[PDB]
């Protein structure tokens, strides 16, 4: 079923998890990222990246302020995938599409990697 | 907005 | 703009925030509604409604881990209100129209209200 | 899915 939906819903909410990172309201967590650092919600990086989602449901990691990424982790790389994660756009070019495709391998996000190789698949 | 979902 | 976007992505992280409320995983907050407890996430509740983001953005609310609701709120109403913040989905019965624009004018939802009033406007 | 915003 009887359910009505509110179609901007979604994106609505998205919209201000965005503002509140932003804002630096009630960010939980600190990842690291070759000695740059980005602020987020523990429950939007886990939502987003199956890396995070493993990280913060483990008894030890999940009580944890600050994560430190794999050092071949570029951190244009994540931060262009932060933005994907909180707005649902991506900015993808043909200077960071490997930068970006080898930082959603790493945070497993499926959906990044399979568009990520249909726009090399069609460049060569 | 609403629709039938 | 150059940016490209995943169309289900938005509502996807919001699947994934509704199973995490479900599984009782980081949720940050205990709602009470006349004797019963709703557990959530202070993130989500400030993203759809503008009581919370008032309450959360307070000094000395932020920190509160239990808020305790006007005692006129039908907890049912409450819940079919937290169920739409999480799903995009209301459930939206001539049973409880009243108690749910009720309960969406005090915790500011403003596109509930709306369609709450329609709904009656066109049944009277 | 993906889509021109
Ligand atoms: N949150 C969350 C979550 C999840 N996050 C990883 C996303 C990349 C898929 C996967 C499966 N189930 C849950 Cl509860
Ligand atoms: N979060 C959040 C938020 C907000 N929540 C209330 C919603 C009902 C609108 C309103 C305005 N700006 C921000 Cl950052
Ligand atoms: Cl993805
Ligand atoms: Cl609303």
């Amino acid at each position: 079923d009887s359910c009505i939906q509110f179609t901007r819903h979604a994106s609505d909410v998205l919209l201000n998890l965005n503002r509140l990172r932003s804002r630096d309201i009630l960010t939980d967590v600190v990842i690291v990222v070759s000695r740059e650092q980005f602020r987020a919600h523990k429950t939007v990086l886990m939502a987003c990246s199956g890396l995070f989602y493993s990280i913060f449901t483990d008894q030890l990691k999940c009580n944890l302020s600050v994560i430190n990424l794999d050092p071949e982790i570029n951190p244009e790389g994540f931060c262009i995938l932060l933005d994907f994660m909180y707005t649902s756009r991506l900015n993808l070019r043909e200077g960071n599409i490997m930068a970006v495709m080898a930082t959603a391998m790493y945070l497993q996000m499926e959906h990044v990697v399979d568009t990520c190789r249909k726009f090399i698949k069609a460049s060569e | 907005a609403w629709v039938i979902p």
